[PDB]
RNA sequence: GGACCUGGCGGUGCUUCAUAUCCCUCUAGAGGAGCCUGUUCUGUAAUCGAUAAACCCCGAUCAACCUCACCACCUCUUGCUCAGCCUAUAUACCGCCAUCUUCAGCAAACCCUGAUGAAGGCUACAAAGUAAGCGCAAGUACCCACGUAAAGACGUUAGGUCAAGGUGUAGCCCAUGAGGUGGCAAGAAAUGGGCUACAUUUUCUACCCCAGAAACGAUAGCCCUUAUGAAAUAAGGGUCGAAGGUGGAUUUAG
């Protein structure tokens, strides 16, 4: 379903409890690209 | 329950006690996650169905004022919303029927007006284990309050009683039993009163709370209350109820508070238990030992009664019944170390082997208190060989022993003159965590230097002495920085003297000036045998001159000792004649 | 870290004490110094305590032919014996005649749905069922797609409904009918 | 392979034996074939139960009223 | 999607593309920052979620750190000047390499 | 949170294609068998004509489970080729050698 | 030229794991696999969830795990007991550990609904089996 | 040891012939060497055979783009064990399955068992 | 080396724990005894046997490193030191005075081996200088210490015997003696039976040699080793034959009587009719198809 | 500008070779006919990517709708998504390959030679080379040690793919994003690759190789029926009885 999966890993990682690079990689990014752009 | 790594062990038993908590910690992690965000876990893969894998529903689904929402916000133990929709029911004017309405009563008596705790209640056990020795009276006195909830007059529970229209039996014991667990001992029996007035019937749950809070009431003899609680029996049997385990139980309790003389009702209890026909529990011969234990009594016939129990009590199988099994077990084996009895302790053991009652064993704590107590016998009175096999075959599988049992060990061994095995024993003590305990550094150190050895033991104790100097001396900036102790420096000096480590010996009296300790003629005259054998005037110049230093009695021997066992320089007699006058 | 139970372990300490339950590796436990890989040119196998491929090995540490002895010394008490029904084959036909088909396929996972789990299917012997002469024409004429010649066995299959116990209630039923529908006689048999 | 799922205890005539929940019509008629032929069906499933098997029946039984 | 999400040091390779940056984080922080009794803070055994305040200046002091490490990577490194600048000619090297024959320059 | 919205689109021709899939398995049936009058199965014909163009499973796409591609996909894992060869060939996968007779 | 799962070789300086080192071509020859299910074989139906699953968990442990696991995990599944069995280093705290244990225990046995069981093996620093 | 010997009798189970399906010739033949031992502790019979072994072959493209000329060839290795057991009773049947099935090895194992319980017509 | 003896004590206390461990608390657990105990306990099903586990002691586990060569005052031991092959060059100066001294008076090592023996990497050409220079010693007439010199140099030869198997003759059935051999080229499979006596017979698959086979190649092919033999009308065959064509049915039936009337004649007729080339089986079996090709070795279209 | 060093080139020398490649040779084809399927061109309102070897039954182990990113028309604004984009760049990339490779070299660290230049390091009756590591080799899979597989490093072609996915840079958010319905895949022509033939070792029938008979060729077109699908492409039968007379230069494969 995707759903589940997804936002269960989204919730952890803003509980703090995930860490993944991938979306610590689009938040570095869109802060420069914020800062910029 | 621990893992399998040697990085994951746990030394002590506060590490593993830690290590435990923190894994119940993470599963109420993710209990509070799971049951905090149900919809992402929905999806059952597993057949059959686990309902202890579905979700725990916690909020309230029924949102209309309804009985069915009534029992279910009572089913899911949310106190102030069941009380607040009891009240909008009560302003709707539906009438809330007498089930419900006493469970409404049930929730708010056994939890006395206040939600259940959102942390499961692990804690009030955290003693530091550095004050098992002193006190118990005071310790009694500030461990025995719980910091429950205080029966408050005109409460919640109160208000929907005098709410509601036709009180019954359930309503009255329910009351009666939560004052009693709120500490409204006097407002229970007032109300026991009405509801004799009423002419109702009291089961045994209310029956038991009532003899609690007779005992519990304040400024009555002993006498007094002990007739009241056969009158309360009394009640019992013309109320047709039948009493039983658990209250006599509470009985047995209650006679523990009230001491001395308590202990031929103890028995009268006991034998009209026998009589009447319902098998005394383990916890119920607790109650009788921690009882007719106390300490100041000069007796122990009180202590023989023990005897007695495992008499009746030898090669029996256990179910639970009652939640001091484990206290039975932990009273009885204090009697054990209280009277220091090899057999009965055995005796006891043997009935742990039988069946389950490794189960009653119980807590960690207990377990540790058992084990400890159990292990310090085995070294006060039992010969080395099987107090080493009682070593390996308990440490550490079933127990983490304490630094007191460390100086127990010691006392043991060197009773037995088995000094061979210290090393082997200090090496399980640095494992288990026991590195900075200077009482155990310093037993070691005494019993350790305190004899000439073979080489080959001297060298293995050189090795043990210099990791516990490297042990002193890695251990930087704590608010107890314990100063080098005079015994234990001059311990360490005497075992490198005689390994023949004469540099660092040398070295470390460079520390024994530094730390400014007195040394010991012992180490002194070992020291003059060393600078026979290196031949080496400068170095007995030098520890004549600490001697001279500190002012010892013996320095006008060494100096002359000096004289008659050394080629000296002119200066050098010089210097030591100077030393000699100063300190004469 | 600490030094391990691997060198505090001594000789004749008991192994199933030791491994209870089907575990991975765990070198520290392991009082045995076993090495994986390939080598390097230079050098040797790699060693015992990180070894993922030691970790990856099905691991049949928990299994020893001593420890099987003890645990089937636990295990013993959990059988009957058997009659004299005899090694037999015709002997066990004559006691008990009928054969069937009905299994269970072992996954490993989430679930234990394996629907063709479900087989059923039954063999049965007109020899042994010794009542059939022009009922046995009837038979054969009933199944014709089974009842190969050169063995005298009957095979009935079931996969229709759901359950194995009512696959076997289907096996038996199909055999008791096919028995009274053989030995009822019908009018148009003589015009053959 | 069957732990649960009990199938309310139908016991192998409700899953193939559809004359109870047939219902008979007039024997000789087309409807009265179609019948046949879906009861013969629905009697070959086995992943269907008996409860979806008779709510497949009352939905032909309901169309063929409706016609 | 998750599934889809990828790996580090892959991320790094395909961004630098140099074949032709998370250790200021502690283990337990998050936005809502329900602080843990495992993480952050030690093992009283208590669950709680802090307030607003506290997430805000916890996550300023956060981003004040970033900068400064930001800076930390952007001073300036004083190079003495070899004969002109960006130049190789009397820049010093160190001391010779210590010989391993127990010998040292 | 999907892959893509093709990804998207597939998973609601499959939901909605599983709630809807009893009613076009009467009235098919009810095309092809030879009893019924014509006019009679015309009615019924007016009816699946009717009912809605995604679920009928004409429109089902086995697309890769982790990636959306529609062609080069092995269905005993719903993997894409080159998403399966690099499962396969990092070793997670157990069972899968490299074939060599 | 073929770089399926082959880490090339740098200046001889980089440390590598016998996982890394060995190329797919190895797989069954030299290696092994890193997950042990009954998916793959003649007969079973469900080895496309187990996949993906798989996957799901090794990017999960990965993810709260973190900078910890030396190299890749090994997922074996027998019966209905899951075995996560790692590799993880010497770094953090024990508490840490027991506390990420019990976690991602509970979490995984409730999300894929059976015993899940993590087994941890400590280790001081990352193995190398070679330097490429 | 609760036994409780309750009321009917044997379910008569002949040939329980265990398939034993495999990626690894080392787990087959292992787990051969600890079922033959245990059924001959047991007093049961058990006889070994070997089903000849299934590869499963299937091919891909390397490249994803072009580049159909260089293909790759993946092979499963599906080989199978058997061990069937002739007489053996109901309640042995299911306690030595039930061992068996406890020590079962992982992925790299499946148990396919065929039970012909006999009994008596009607 | 520490290295070693720990890892020698390690691997004692380890095997004796193994044995413990099986089954094995006597002293005497063999190293086969050892392989086929962790053989059981890791089920090893790597294809690579060095891949397998291994519990071996540590001498065979880990390499032969060299001592030190030098003591703590320099001054290397072996006089020949500096020319860095010190073991090689002492074996050739050693067989060069043998060689001198011996003049005064009056298979092989292969280079690994050697290496092995002297613990130091060799040339070719050096080691074809030590084969020429031992066999100078061998062709002059040289003492026993020279013979035993050149016999721990050389080494075995293993050679194998080329003489055909030859199955029992089977006295059974009635009274009559057969002998049961078995034939296979390209995926078929032939059991014959051959009786002695019965004037010429055969019997594939229960029919006849010219209803099984109307082809006259086949029957050249069943003609075949009779003929060569001389023994065409004397003896009777019965077949059974399962898989492939023709063509390979008749050669597996062509085999398998071959390697039965081996039996059936002298031992040097049936060297001789396996020079004729009749008792071997024929390994040309068909190729795999490739992908990216368009057959076993037939490939595409234009290329160059 | 003079002299060099290294490499590449030479319709560059000598010598030794290639063996299915270099020729003479051997077998079967392509190029000539029809059909299928890609591509170019034309056409259409109607994707994109490959484009000598190393593109051309190629992404596709595969498009009636769907696929689909194309076009036409009509709709949606915190849009399944703390949006997305199949928007642009393969000349930013990871990822996954081709090619040399039907090769054997690439080399850390040192030492020496060249008045301490780029650079070079060969002589076994031996003149400065020693070498960790990758690769070949070796060890594995299949039926053997044979053969076929797999494997083949550094680097080459800014060789292939932002469209498998991820992704940096630049852009959009009334759009280039999202959804619905309907169409797009036709040949004045050409070309690549396959299939079937031009028959006599052939054709039809039985048999599956001891006969009888003839003395040819569409898997194309049209009609009927069936399969699957909501809606025909595929299959069978009927109908028909094309062009075609073994194909030049050149070329393919063993
Ligand atoms: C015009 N040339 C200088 C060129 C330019 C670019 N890219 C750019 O310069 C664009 N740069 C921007 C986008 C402005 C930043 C280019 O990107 C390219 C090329 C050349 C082509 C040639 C291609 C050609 N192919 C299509 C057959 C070819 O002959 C080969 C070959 N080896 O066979 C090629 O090299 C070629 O494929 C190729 O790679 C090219 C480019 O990539
Ligand atoms: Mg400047
Ligand atoms: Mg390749
Ligand atoms: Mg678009
Ligand atoms: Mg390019
Ligand atoms: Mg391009
Ligand atoms: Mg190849
Ligand atoms: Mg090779």
């Amino acid at each position: 379903n995707h759903h589940t999966y997804a936002e269960l890993m989204q919730t952890l990682r803003f509980l703090g409890l995930y860490r993944d690079e991938h979306q610590d990689f689009m938040d570095e990014q869109k802060r420069l690209k914020k800062l910029r752009g | 329950v621990f893992q399998d790594d040697p990085y994951l062990m746990p030394a002590s038993s506060l590490e593993s006690r830690s290590f435990l908590l923190a894994k119940k910690s993470g599963e109420n992690v993710a209990k509070f996650i799971i049951n905090s965000y149900p919809k992402y876990f929905q999806k059952d893969i597993a057949e059959p169905h686990i309902p202890c894998l579905m979700p725990e529903y916690f909020e309230p689904q029924i949102k209309d004022i309804s009985e069915a929402a009534l029992k279910e916000r009572i089913e899911l133990r949310k106190v102030k919303a069941s009380v607040d929709m009891f009240d909008q029911l009560l302003q709707a004017g539906t009438t809330v029927s007498l089930e419900t309405t006493n469970s409404l009563l049930d929730l708010l008596c056994y939890y006395g007006d206040q939600e259940p705790s959102t942390d499961y209640h692990f804690q009030q056990t955290g003693q530091s284990e550095a004050l098992e020795e002193e006190n118990d009276e005071t310790s009694r006195r500030k461990a025995g309050h719980q910091f429950g909830v205080t029966w408050r007059a005109k409460n919640n529970a109160e208000r929907i009683f005098s709410l509601m229209p036709e009180k019954n039996e359930h309503s009255y014991c329910t009351m009666i039993r939560g004052m009693v667990k709120h500490r409204a001992y006097e407002q229970a029996l007032n109300l026991y009163t009405e509801l004799l007035n009423n002419r109702l019937h009291a089961d045994v749950y209310t029956f038991n709370a009532l003899i609690e809070a007779t005992v519990c009431a304040i400024n009555e003899k002993f006498e007094e209350k002990w007739s009241k609680i056969l009158e309360l029996l009394r009640h019992m049997v013309a109320q047709k109820v039948k009493p039983n385990l658990q209250t006599f139980n509470t009985i047995l309790k209650c006679l523990r508070r009230f001491h001395v003389f308590a202990r031929s009702p103890a028995l009268q209890v006991l034998r009209e238990m026998k009589a009447i026909g319902i098998e005394p529990s383990l916890a119920t011969y607790h109650h009788i030992i921690r009882l007719f234990d106390q300490p100041g009594d000069p007796l122990k016939r009180s202590s023989f009664i023990i005897y007695d129990i495992m008499n009746e009590l030898m090669g029996k199988r256990f179910s639970p019944k009652d939640p001091d099994d484990d206290k039975f077990f932990q009273s009885a084996m204090s009697i054990c170390s209280s009277l220091r009895d090899l057999e009965l302790a055995y005796q006891v053991h043997g009935l742990l082997k039988t069946g389950d009652n490794w189960k009653f064993i119980g807590p960690d704590q207990h377990r540790n208190f058992y084990y400890s107590k159990f292990f310090d016998l085995i070294c006060l009175m039992e010969q080395i060989d099987v107090t080493l096999k009682w070593y390996e075959d308990l440490i550490p599988s079933a127990y983490f022993p304490h630094s007191q049992t460390m100086i127990h060990l010691l006392q043991a061994l060197d009773v037995a003159n088995r000094l061979e095995v210290i090393p082997k024993i200090w090496k399980d003590s640095k494992e288990y965590g026991h590195t900075f305990r200077s009482d155990l550094r310093e037993e070691i150190l005494m019993l350790m230097a305190r004899d000439k050895h073979p080489p080959e033991l001297q060298v293995a104790f050189a090795d043990c002495a210099a990791d516990i100097k490297s042990a002193y001396e890695s251990q930087p900036i704590r608010q107890t920085a314990q100063d080098w102790p005079a015994t234990s420096l001059n311990c360490i000096a005497i075992l490198f003297l005689r390994a023949g480590r004469t540099q660092e010996a040398w070295k470390m009296l460079g520390l024994f000036r530094k730390h400014n300790k007195i040394p010991r003629s012992e180490l002194l005259n070992e020291l003059m045998d060393s600078a026979k054998v290196s031949n080496s005037p400068s170095q007995a110049i030098e520890v004549v001159e600490l001697a001279s230093a500190f002012s010892l009695p013996i320095c006008e021997g060494l100096t002359q000792r000096v004289m008659s066992d050394f080629a000296i320089n002119q200066e050098q007699k010089e210097a030591l004649s100077n030393l000699t006058a100063l300190t004469s | 870290a600490l030094p391990p139970r691997t060198e505090k372990m001594a000789v004749d300490q008991d192994w199933p004490s030791v491994y209870p339950v089907a575990a991975p590796f765990k070198p520290s436990a392991v009082p045995l110094p076993v090495r994986m890989g390939y080598p390097v040119k230079k050098g040797v196998p790699m060693a015992k305590e990180g070894n993922l491929e030691l970790l990856k090995i099905p691991n049949f540490l928990h299994l020893t032919p001593v420890a099987i002895k003890k645990h089937c010394e636990a295990l013993k008490d959990f059988c009957t014996e058997w009659p004299a029904a005899l090694d037999s084959d015709e002997k066990c036909e004559k006691h008990f005649p009928i054969e069937i088909d009905s299994t269970d396929y072992v996954s490993s996972g989430p679930s234990v749905r394996n629907p063709r789990a479900r087989v059923v299917v039954l063999r049965v012997k007109l020899s042994s069922l010794n009542l059939d002469d022009h009922a046995k024409k009837k038979l054969i004429k009933l199944v014709g797609e089974r009842y190969c010649k050169t063995t005298d066995v009957l095979t009935i299959k079931t996969d229709r409904c759901p359950l194995r116990r009512q696959n076997y209630d289907y096996a038996v039923y199909l055999l008791t009918v096919l028995y009274h529908e053989s030995w009822n006689t019908e009018e148009w048999e003589k015009s053959k | 392979n069957e732990a649960g799922f009990d199938d309310d205890g139908s016991e192998f005539h409700e899953h193939i034996f559809l004359e109870k929940h047939l219902e008979s019509f007039p024997k000789q008629g087309p409807i009265r074939h179609f019948m046949e032929l879906v009861t013969c069906g629905l009697s070959k499933n086995p992943y269907l139960s008996v409860k979806q098997k008779v709510e497949h029946i009352e939905w032909f039984r309901n169309y063929f009223n409706e016609k | 999607s998750f599934f889809t999400k990828l790996t580090a040091d892959e991320l790094w390779k395909g961004a630098l593309a140099e074949t032709g940056l998370n250790r200021g984080q502690i283990i337990g922080e998050g936005r809502y920052g329900f602080l843990w009794p495992g993480l952050n803070v030690p093992l009283v055994q208590t669950i709680a979620q802090r307030s607003k305040e506290e997430q805000e200046k916890v996550e300023a002091d956060m981003i004040q750190q970033r900068e400064e490490w930001d800076r930390k990577k952007k001073m300036k490194v004083k190079r003495e000047r070899g004969w002109s600048g960006n130049s190789w000619g009397g820049i010093s090297l160190g001391p010779p390499d210590p010989g391993p024959c127990g010998e040292t320059y | 949170h999907y892959v893509d919205w093709r990804m998207w689109r597939d998973v609601k021709r499959r939901k909605m294609a599983y709630e809807y899939a009893d009613e076009r398995l009467r009235i098919n049936s009810l095309r092809k068998n030879t009893i019924l009058p014509k006019i009679l199965q015309d009615v019924a014909d007016e009816e699946i004509a009717a009912l809605p163009r995604d679920s009928c499973p004409v429109r089902i796409r086995n697309r890769c489970v982790m990636t959306s591609r529609p062609r080069g996909v092995k269905r005993r894992w719903r993997l894409s080729r080159i998403v399966f060869r690099h499962l396969a060939d990092h070793g997670q996968l157990s069972g899968i050698q490299r074939a060599t007779w | 030229k073929n770089r399926a799962a082959r880490v090339r070789v740098s200046k001889g300086d980089k440390p590598v794991t016998y996982e890394e080192a060995h190329a797919p071509h190895y797989i069954a020859h030299r290696k092994g696999w890193l997950s042990l299910h009954t998916g793959n074989l003649d007969g079973e139906d469900h080895a496309a969830e187990r996949t993906v699953e798989d996957v799901f968990l090794r990017k999960f442990m990965w993810g709260t795990f973190p900078g910890c696991l030396a190299d890749q995990l090994v997922l074996k599944r027998r019966g209905n007991q899951l075995e996560i069995c790692a590799v993880v280093l010497r770094q953090l705290s024990p508490h840490k550990y027991y506390f990420l244990v019990g976690y991602s225990e509970t979490l995984l046995s409730y999300f894929y609904k059976c015993p899940v069981r993590l087994h941890l093996q400590t280790v001081p620093s990352k193995v190398v089996y070679k330097y490429l | 040891p609760v036994v409780t010997i309750s009321d009917e009798p044997d379910i008569l189970y002949k040939r329980l012939s265990v398939l034993v399906k495999g990626h690894d010739k080392a787990v087959l033949d292992s787990y051969e060497y600890f079922a033959v031992l245990a059924a001959k502790e047991l007093g049961i019979s058990i006889k070994v055979h070997e089903p000849p072994r299934k590869i499963e072959r299937f091919t891909l493209l390397q490249s994803v783009h072009i580049y159909k000329k260089h293909r790759v060839q993946y092979e499963m290795r599906t080989l199978y064990r058997c061990l069937e057991l002739e007489h053996l009773t109901g309640s042995t049947a299911d306690v030595y399955l039930e061992y068996i099935q406890r020590n079962l090895p992982e992925g790299v194992a499946m148990e396919v068992t065929k039970t012909q319980l006999e009994q008596l017509p009607e | 080396e520490d290295f070693i003896k720990k890892q020698i004590e390690e691997f004692n206390i380890g095997k004796r724990h193994l044995a413990n461990m099986m089954g094995e608390d006597p002293e005497t657990f063999t190293q086969e005894d050892i392989d086929r105990a962790i053989a059981y306990l890791f089920p090893s099903g790597l294809f690579e046997k060095r891949a397998r586990p291994v519990m071996k002691h540590p001498e065979q586990i880990f390499p032969r490193q060299r001592a030190i060569q030098w003591g703590e005052d320099g001054r290397p031991f072996h006089y020949l030191f500096y020319t860095g092959k010190q073991s090689y060059y002492s074996l050739m100066h050693d067989v060069y005075g043998m060689l001198l001294n011996l003049e005064k008076h009056q298979r092989w090592l292969i280079k690994e081996e050697l290496e092995e023996m002297l613990v130091e990497k060799l040339s070719d050409l050096d080691y074809m200088q030590f084969i020429r220079l031992l066999e100078k010693l061998l062709t002059s007439q040289c003492g026993a210490a020279e013979e035993e010199f050149v016999q721990r140099f050389r080494r075995s030869v293993t050679l194998e015997s080329k003489k055909q198997l030859i199955e029992p003759v089977q006295y059974d059935e009635q009274g009559m003696a057969f002998s049961k051999s078995e034939g296979k080229r390209k995926t078929a499979k032939a059991e014959a039976i051959v009786y002695k006596h019965g004037s010429g017979r055969i019997k594939v698959n229960g029919i006849d040699y010219q209803l099984y086979f109307p082809i006259t190649q086949d029957r050249e092919q069943l003609m075949f080793p009779f003929h060569f033999v001389d023994r065409l009308g004397k003896h009777d065959v019965t077949c059974t034959v399962s898989g492939g064509g023709r063509s390979a049915q008749a050669g597996a039936i062509r085999l398998a009587m071959a390697k039965a009337l081996c039996s059936f004649v002298t031992e040097d007729e049936v060297e001789w009719m396996r020079q004729a080339g009749l008792l071997t089986t024929d390994p040309r079996v068909r190729e795999r198809k490739k992908p990216g090709q368009e057959g076993a070795r037939r490939k595409f279209t234009w290329k160059k």
